Parts: structure tokens; C-alpha cells; sequence
RNA sequence: CUCGAUGUUGGAUCAGGACAUCCCGAUGGUGCAGCCGCUAUUAAAGGUUCGUUUGUUCAACGAUUAAAGUCCUACGUGAUCU
């Protein structure tokens, strides 16, 4: 990877580039054939929001996604791998790649909700004041459609909506 | 008519008086009470569901036995779906035939 | 803001962002295109 | 068993102390667990008329995780009779208001819809933090296995585990990242 | 100890003697109040801890009354304190630095002018009321018609309900 | 040293449940003869004590054992203390030992003997029908003709091979 | 080393099938609880002339005190101990039949 | 309830109908002589 | 559904509810300088006048008002009245 220092002295900046250490792909693929990362690896559908050794192999330090072309995910995959980790921060699971905070800024405490499987944006989402009928009920959804083709080892399928 | 029509539901609530007390008797070993039901009649132990509740109170080192041994063929059939026909039929799920 | 069930950029600086669960367009040279979703 | 009569039916009948540990598990699994319990429906001798409840202790309450958006999109609704009286509040509202109210109201919605659903409510005991008090902890017999794995946080893994899985992808040499 | 911001200290139990008029340099007339303080002690102090709120209590007492006419636990109490009993005993909130030792006689100065009070007392007896005289309600016309109908209610929900809110003014002790 | 087929460690990557190995069926065959001597063995030596069996009489399953009482609810074509032998037997079974049937054990095995005690007929039944509004109602009352069978013996003979 | 369920609690399972096939054999003796998985009995809990009397703790209670400390002490709800008028009370069967 | 396995096994699906279990006799005289034969 | 009766338009009395908001709050747009407007989003805690006229609901008119809201409640309410 590759940093940039900017070092003021005696009124002068100086912006540089140096490149460190760089991780490389792990030797034999099981699947040298396959596309991308995932497929190669024998990885499609069985991957979920917890995964995080590999979750964390595709995002930036303060927890941002890294572009496809850089990863070299399909665009199918890129997407769980998105929705994975949206849903890996918002139950705590990458307690490192925080957001940079300016300015050595304190933010004001909040309500520990501890949560799993967040598939919207705690901010984003209204109370659910009147459930409606039992043949139109407003549902509360659970983890993402995009992983539903994920191997369900039980004889029911994923239930996404509660 | 009450009294009657009672003999009905009588009979109706014994059988989920069994049930329920073997689908506890079969958590206490860690089986769900399909598990033990169906594979019972795969070992072809026809032993129905008010004796096998009445063994869940009064035998259980009976029950814990039929508990095993349902799981036990449970077990043969995980491995003969795993195997493609080839692999011999497990122990306890030979079938006697009668004629 | 505009109430809209169909969200139509009406400029070439109007552009389209999802905020609070729902898509907004926001214009910052035309304030008279902003619109809500519906 | 050769024991005495009386014995042998105080045996068979007792109340058994079981606890529960609320902690990052969802409260309907919490809820679930513990009403088969408070029924006696994990007895072999269970019957409806039996009174065979035991008693279910569960503590970590304010530690409960919902799945989903639950936290914002759950209402408990409620009417003190009064006109205006319908009041609505989301799960997390009520959470900080009360931290045992949503495993309570998730067990007593499970429990059967009859006169021995209060008595079994006796018989349940919950704690929103980890102390207990003392003559319940005495009580205890066996405790429940927590029904979700709670998931590791990447922090948390070995780097024996960080370093069994492998690298998937070579990111270029030449990104800031 | 020293007051200090947060701190909150006992009040009284006091007598109403009455009431008079007093004037400002102004000369705007104000009614007061004359409330006396008659034989007011602290009875009791409960820890922050044993009280079950998050503040300590002082129990204080106000006018004296005869042992002749009050049940043996009170006089066993009294007793104990060293003092007649009171006739009324009222529960002041504090803070832990405001406590005072129980048997402390309390005074009207323990009060400044210029200071605000909070009173609190029961309030006139009126007995069973209808609803003109207790909710405001304004009844019916005199005449024009009216049979038997001048004081009352009139509708008490609506036909839908089938029944009567909780809460619904009606006709009651005052 | 990665299979074609090979997935790394995550949550979905293997089955929840745990790997289960099945014994070798040549041991455990073997296994199996020790279990059956050994059990056999405690028949000879009569190393058990009150047995009690499930039995299969008139359409039903009776978990029995000696001196018990059950009530047929048929009768029976037999004398009043006439001695049988209840020939359908499911499950055997001792402090320390079961014997099953696939489905029932063999006669060589167990017996089961019962006597008959009484014949009699049960309390009356009422059977009512009513349809309001139809004038439609009637009664009936039905006695069923039952048998008390007293359970005398059980008996278990070492004929496991 | 494979085992159907545990063999640490009820008893030590055995299956086993006949050389015919046709007779499942269990055997299950029990399993004692071991001595090392045992608790000792809990034996642990003046200047008087005077014959240490009985102290008797002669206390009584109104009927709301008392629901209430019954209530806690056994884990019920109140309506259990109120009383029931005669009509139920003459009709509760005093001589029930009763099973062994 | 097991019907559809014992179907497999060219057996009834409910173990009451053709088969020893049902089609045996219930009892005989404990001295040997069989039994008559059962109206079902 | 009620004809072996579910009597009463308007008014009085007491009002419960909706929000599609008349006023008071917070916003966005404006052909929004400001003062007033217009339009939209949010908000139902609180409020929403007295008269002349007509049996009237409706309307007109005189004075006001921050405003004099729209609706449902058996055209709310007649074993409370008219
Ligand atoms: S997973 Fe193979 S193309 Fe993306
Ligand atoms: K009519
Ligand atoms: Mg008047
Ligand atoms: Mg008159
Ligand atoms: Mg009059
Ligand atoms: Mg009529
Ligand atoms: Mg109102
Ligand atoms: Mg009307």
C-alpha cells in the first residue's frame, strides 16, 4: 500500500509518497478457474455479516468498502460483501476500522442498543405505529434478500422479514 | 350432548398429553420428538405414544435406550444419504421382512 | 420542497442522494427543483 | 427408586432453580426458553392441572440484542383507559425506560392465556445486570445454555485464527487505500 | 455542613392562622397569609439508602396533641423521642447534608423574606357536589321549557361507546 | 495443501451440527455379540429382578407387570379364572436391561401370562344428539361388555444369540 | 468412541442386535454419582441464670399482610389464599378415591 | 408418522393393517392350546 | 338486521375521536428585497367570539378575533332538557 506525510518545516511543506509492506493472495486456490476472489475460493453462499476474517480483507481502515476494481469482486459479491459489512458495524464486530474523528473530537454518548443482522440504518427507520391486518402486515426486516441464496443447512429457508 | 360429544376430545387430548410429555421426555437426550417418533418406526419399534410416555416417567433407563437408539438410526440415515448406494446398509437399519 | 412519486432531475446540477430511508433531489443552483420522495 | 411415598412425590414435583444469561441474546429466544420452563412443559410428568412450573432466574437484561431494526421499528402499545391514554413507544425507548420490561413482555405473551399465567410470572425472576441476589443465586440448579452464539468481534480472533485464514485477493502495490 | 448547588434542606409544618393585607412602597396592596409554626420537630431521618428514593428523608412533626387519644405505637415512638406527639408528621426530601438530628426544634426563621414557599395542605371540605358547582359545568336555562333540568350533567359520552370514559366529571366528593 | 474442493473456515463454510463417525460394522458386530452374551448371561444367573412388558391386546398397548390389573374393554370367550398366555410382547424390560421386537419378541423369549378375574359390563354411557330448532333430539345408553385380566408372570428365557 | 447420547447422567447405554436381527438388546445399567461430586452435609448454621425460655414469636397478621407474606414465601400469586364461600366448600369431595 | 417408510418396505402404512402385529393371535391357553380365532 | 316500536330535524348540555391544520410551533420552495402573501413538508399538546335575521341546519349581514378549521361519533348525546 501506499502513504502520504505532508511535513511542515521552517514555513515549507513537503507532501510525499511511500509505499509499504503489501499483502499478498494466500498460495493454491482451491479454485484456480475462478473469477473473482470469492469463486476462487470456494466462498459463493457461504459467507454472512459475522465473517469478519474475510470481511475485513475488503475494506478500508476506517471501515469504508475498497472499489471493485481494486478488489477485483464480481459486482454480484461486491454487493454482499457491502451489505456484510454495513451490517458487521452496526453490531459491533469491527470495533477498529472506526470512522476518523476530526480534530481529536469526544462525541457525545449514546444508547447502547446492542443489534445484529441491521439491515437499514438505525436513523432511517420509523416506529411501526399500526401493524395492519394479518393479510397486510407491516413486517420489520431482518438481515439482507441479498444473501438468500446463501446454504441453508436447517429445512426452512432464511426468514427475512418478522 | 356435552358428554357425549367429549369422548372425542378426550381421545384428541391424551394424544397431545403424550406428545407433550415425550417431546420433553426426548429433549432431556437432546432428540426433538420427530427425531425419535420417526426413527423408532424406521427400527420398526411399533411401540405407540401412550406407552412410550408412560416409559418416559416410570422406565427411563428404558426410555434413555429408546432415546439412543433412535438417535442411533438417525445417525445411519445422515450416512447412507451421504453414501450413493455403494456403502452397506448400517446396523440397525436392516429391515426383517416377514411373509 | 416538492412532494413526487417519480423523482426527475430537472438541471444538470441537480442531483439525486438517499437520506433518512428515502431519495431526494437536491439542486443547489435551482433551490426550486429540490424534491422528495413520496 | 425404593425411596418413601412422600419422598418419591416431593421428588418428582419439586421446583428446580434454573438461570438464564440474557446477554447480547435475542429476548423471544430468551422468552422461549424460559416459558417452557415456567410451564413445566420440560417434564415428562407434565400436566396442565399438575402446577409442575419451576422457577427461571434471568439476569443481563439490559444486555439483550434484537436482530433487525426491531430497536426502532418495535411498538409496545398500551392504554391507561383515560381519553387520550393510547401511549406507543418503540423497544428502545422502553428498554431505557424499563430494562426487564421487553424479556417480561416476551415471556408473558408466551405463556398460555389463562389464570396460571400470573403465577408462572411468580416464579420468574429478572435482573438487568450481572448481580443477583444472594438467596436467589443460592436457589440455583443448573443453567441454560445461551440460545445465540454471541459472534466474535474481529478484535477478539487469535492471530492464530487471523493467520489460518488466508489472504483472498493482492491489493496493488501502488494503492492508498 | 455548608449549603451547596443541588442541596435541599427540610421545611415545616406551620398553623393557618389567617390572613391580612400588607402594602409595598409602590403601593400595591398583596393579601398574605399568616401561618404559625407551632411545636415543629424533626421526628425521623431515613438514609438515602433505606428510604427506597434517591433521596434521604426527615420526618418532621407539627402541633402538639394528646396521649390520650393516640394508638400505642405512636406513643411508643414518642417516647422513645422524648417528645409529646404532633399532629401531623410530613416527609421533606433532603440531601445528605442537610440532616438533622431528630428532636431539633424548628422556627419560623428557619424561612427569609424574599423567598418562595411551596404550601401544601388539604384543601375546604365541600362534601358531595354536583357537577355545576364542582367541574364548572353551566346546567341548563331557567325557563324556556326546562323540565327538571337546571343542574345537571346533561350527555355523559357518546351513544357509540356503549359506556363512560374513565375520568368523566360527574357528580362527587369535593 | 488446498483440495479442489476445499472452503475456508467461516460461519456457513461446514455444517452447524458435529461430524459423527459411525462405528466400523466388523467391530461393531463384534461389539455387538460381547453385549448380547453379556446380557444373556444375566438371564441365566437371573441377575434381575420385577421385569415389565408392553403388550399388544385387543387393539391397544399395555405396559404391564406381574400382578398388574388392565381392563379389556371387550369380552373375551374366556371362564372366570381361566389362565392365558399374552403372545404379542413389543418390549421386556429390567432394572438394568431391555429386550425389543422388531416388532414384537420372540415366543422362545418372554411369556407373559394373565388370568382372567372378572367379566363384567361397564357403567352406563349416555349417548345424546340435539340440533336446536329442529326438534331433533334422542338418547341412547350403551354398557360395553369389559374383562379384568390380572398380569401373573413374566418370564424371560436366555434364548439370545 | 462414537456414542448415540452422553453416558454421564441417567445411565450407560448399550444397543446391540441378536446374530437373527430380529432383537434390539439395551443394556443400561445406572451411573452413581461419583463422591468427589459431592458437598458435605451443611452441619454449620452467656452469663445466663435465668431458664432460657421459648421466646415464642407469637405474631399475628390482617388477613393483606398476611396474603402477601404467603404469597412471597411460596411464590404464588394472592388469589390462592383468600377463602371460598360454602356452596364450594360442601362440594369438594373429602373422600376421594384414591390410586395405590 | 412413518407411513410413507413402511410404504418403502412394501409394508401398510399404518401398522394396523396386514402384518403379524395385527394378524396374530392376541393370546392363547397358558397350557398351549391356541385360541379361537379372533372376529377381525 | 329491527314494523309483539332501533321514536324525534335543529338547539341546549357534555363532549370522545380523525388530521385532509383555521390559529399557535418547526421547515422547503417562491414570479420570497422588507411588510404581507402563495405553495409544500412536519406538527392534533393548546385553542378556535358575540350579536341582527331565518324553526332552521345552510347562508347573509354587524362587530370582533392569533383564529373564528374540515369531518366522524345511530345526520354523537331526547330513560338529561328543549
Ligand atoms: S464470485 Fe465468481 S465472478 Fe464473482
Ligand atoms: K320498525
Ligand atoms: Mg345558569
Ligand atoms: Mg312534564
Ligand atoms: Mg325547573
Ligand atoms: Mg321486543
Ligand atoms: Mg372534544
Ligand atoms: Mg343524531
Amino acid at each position: 500500500f501506499r502513504e502520504v506525510v505532508e511535513t511542515q518545516e521552517g514555513k515549507t511543506t513537503i507532501i510525499e509518497g511511500r509505499i509499504t509492506a503489501t499483502p499478498k493472495e494466500s498460495p493454491n486456490p482451491p479454485n484456480p478457474s475462478g473469477q473473482c476472489p470469492i469463486c476462487r475460493w470456494n466462498l459463493k453462499h457461504k459467507y454472512n455479516y459475522d465473517d469478519v476474517l474475510l470481511l475485513s480483507q475488503f475494506i478500508r481502515p476506517h471501515g469504508g468498502m475498497l472499489p471493485r476494481k481494486i478488489t477485483g469482486l464480481c459486482q454480484e459479491e461486491h454487493r454482499k460483501i457491502e451489505e456484510c459489512v454495513k451490517m458487521a458495524h452496526r453490531a459491533g464486530l469491527l470495533p477498529n476500522h472506526r470512522p476518523r474523528l476530526p480534530e481529536g473530537v469526544v462525541p457525545k454518548s449514546k444508547p447502547q442498543l446492542n443489534r445484529y443482522l441491521t439491515r437499514w440504518a438505525p436513523g432511517s427507520v420509523k416506529p411501526i405505529y399500526k401493524k395492519g391486518p394479518r393479510w397486510n402486515r407491516v413486517r420489520m426486516p431482518v438481515g439482507s434478500p441479498l444473501l438468500r441464496d446463501n446454504v441453508c443447512y436447517s429445512r426452512t429457508p432464511w426468514k427475512l422479514y418478522h | 350432548v356435552k358428554c357425549t360429544k367429549a369422548r372425542y376430545l378426550k381421545k384428541k387430548n391424551m394424544r397431545t398429553l403424550w406428545i407433550n410429555r415425550i417431546t420433553a421426555a426426548s429433549q432431556e437426550h437432546g432428540l426433538k420428538y420427530p427425531a425419535l417418533i420417526g426413527n423408532l418406526v424406521k427400527c420398526q419399534v411399533e411401540l405407540n405414544r401412550k406407552v412410550l410416555a408412560d416409559l418416559a416417567i416410570y422406565e427411563p433407563k428404558t426410555f434413555k435406550s429408546l432415546a439412543a437408539l433412535a438417535s442411533r438410526r438417525r445417525h445411519e440415515g445422515f450416512a447412507a444419504a451421504l453414501g450413493d448406494g455403494k456403502e452397506p446398509e448400517g446396523i440397525f437399519s436392516r429391515v426383517v421382512q416377514y411373509h | 420542497f416538492k412532494n413526487k412519486t417519480v423523482l426527475k432531475k430537472r438541471c444538470k446540477d441537480c442531483y439525486l442522494v438517499k437520506r433518512r430511508g428515502r431519495w431526494y433531489v437536491y439542486c443547489k443552483t435551482h433551490p426550486r427543483h429540490k424534491q422528495r420522495q413520496m | 427408586s425404593s425411596f418413601s411415598r412422600a419422598p418419591q412425590q416431593w421428588a418428582t414435583f419439586a421446583r428446580i432453580w434454573y438461570l438464564l444469561d440474557g446477554k447480547m441474546q435475542p429476548p423471544g429466544k430468551l422468552a422461549a426458553m424460559a416459558s417452557i420452563r415456567l410451564q413445566g412443559l420440560h417434564k415428562p410428568v407434565y400436566h396442565a392441572l399438575s402446577d409442575c412450573g419451576d422457577h427461571v432466574v434471568i439476569m443481563n437484561t439490559r444486555h439483550i440484542a434484537f436482530s433487525g431494526n426491531k430497536w426502532e421499528q418495535k411498538v409496545y402499545s398500551s392504554h391507561t383507559g383515560y381519553p387520550g391514554g393510547f401511549r406507543q413507544v418503540t423497544a428502545a425507548q422502553l428498554h431505557l425506560r424499563d430494562p426487564v420490561a421487553i424479556v417480561k413482555l416476551a415471556i408473558y405473551g408466551m405463556l398460555p392465556k389463562n389464570l396460571h399465567r400470573r403465577t408462572m410470572m411468580e416464579r420468574l425472576h429478572l435482573f438487568p445486570d450481572e448481580y443477583i441476589p444472594e438467596d436467589i443465586l443460592k436457589n440455583l440448579v443448573e443453567e441454560l445454555p445461551q440460545p445465540r452464539k454471541i459472534p466474535k468481534r474481529l478484535d477478539e480472533y487469535t492471530q492464530e485464527e487471523i493467520d489460518a485464514f488466508p489472504r483472498l485477493w493482492t491489493p496493488p502495490e501502488d494503492y492508498r487505500l | 455542613h455548608p449549603w451547596e448547588p443541588g442541596s435541599f434542606r427540610v421545611g415545616l409544618i406551620a398553623l393557618k392562622l389567617g390572613m391580612m393585607p400588607l402594602w409595598t412602597k409602590d403601593g400595591q396592596k398583596h393579601v398574605v397569609t399568616l401561618l404559625q409554626v407551632q411545636d415543629c420537630h424533626v421526628l425521623k431521618y431515613t438514609s438515602k439508602e433505606n428510604c427506597n428514593g434517591k433521596m434521604a428523608t426527615l420526618s418532621v412533626g407539627g402541633k402538639t396533641v394528646s396521649r390520650f387519644r393516640k394508638a400505642t405505637s405512636i406513643l411508643e415512638f414518642y417516647r422513645e423521642l422524648g417528645l409529646p406527639p404532633k399532629q401531623t408528621v410530613k416527609i421533606f426530601n433532603i440531601t445528605d447534608n442537610a440532616a438533622i438530628k431528630p428532636g431539633t426544634p424548628l422556627y419560623a426563621a428557619h424561612f427569609r423574606p424574599g423567598q418562595y414557599v411551596d404550601v401544601t395542605a388539604k384543601t375546604i371540605g365541600k362534601g358531595f357536589q354536583g357537577v355545576m358547582k364542582r367541574w364548572g359545568f353551566k346546567g341548563q336555562p331557567a325557563t324556556h321549557g326546562q323540565t327538571k333540568t337546571h343542574r345537571r350533567p346533561g350527555a355523559v359520552a357518546t351513544g357509540d361507546i356503549g359506556r363512560v370514559w374513565p375520568g368523566t366529571k360527574m357528580p362527587g366528593k369535593m | 495443501s488446498y483440495l479442489p474442493g476445499y472452503v475456508p473456515k467461516t460461519s456457513l463454510s461446514s455444517p452447524p451440527w458435529p461430524e459423527v463417525v459411525l462405528p466400523d460394522p466388523v467391530e461393531e458386530t463384534r461389539h455387538h455379540a460381547e453385549v448380547v452374551k453379556k446380557v444373556n448371561e444375566m438371564i441365566v444367573t437371573g441377575q434381575y429382578g420385577r421385569l415389565f412388558a408392553v403388550v399388544h391386546f385387543a387393539s391397544r398397548q399395555w405396559k404391564v407387570t406381574s400382578e398388574d390389573l388392565i381392563l379389556i374393554g371387550n369380552e373375551l370367550d374366556l371362564a372366570c379364572g381361566e389362565r392365558i398366555r399374552l403372545e404379542k410382547v413389543l418390549l421386556v424390560g429390567a432394572d438394568n436391561f431391555t429386550l425389543l421386537g422388531k416388532p414384537l419378541l420372540g415366543k422362545d423369549l418372554v411369556r407373559v401370562e394373565a388370568t382372567v378375574i372378572e367379566k363384567t359390563e361397564s357403567w352406563p354411557r349416555i349417548i345424546m344428539r340435539f340440533r336446536k330448532r329442529k326438534n331433533f333430539k334422542k338418547k341412547r345408553i350403551v354398557t360395553t361388555p369389559q374383562t379384568v385380566l390380572r398380569i401373573n408372570s413374566i418370564e424371560i428365557a436366555p434364548c439370545l444369540l | 468412541t462414537y456414542s448415540p447420547l452422553p453416558d454421564d447422567y441417567n445411565c450407560n447405554v448399550e444397543l446391540a442386535l441378536t446374530s437373527d436381527g430380529r432383537t434390539i438388546v439395551c443394556y443400561h445399567p445406572s451411573v452413581d454419582i461419583p463422591y468427589e461430586h459431592t458437598k458435605p452435609i451443611p452441619r454449620p448454621d452467656h452469663d445466663q441464670v435465668l431458664k432460657t425460655r421459648l421466646e415464642e414469636k407469637v405474631e399475628h397478621l390482617e388477613e393483606g399482610p398476611m396474603i402477601e407474606q404467603l404469597s412471597k414465601m411460596f411464590f404464588t400469586t394472592k388469589h390462592r389464599w383468600y377463602p371460598h364461600g360454602r356452596y364450594h366448600r360442601c362440594r369438594k369431595n373429602l373422600n376421594p378415591p384414591k390410586d395405590r | 408418522a412413518g407411513g410413507q417408510w413402511r410404504l418403502q418396505q412394501g409394508l401398510a402404512a399404518n401398522p394396523s393393517g396386514y402384518g403379524p402385529l395385527t394378524e396374530l393371535p392376541d393370546w392363547s391357553y397358558a397350557d398351549g392350546r391356541p385360541a379361537p380365532p379372533m372376529k377381525g
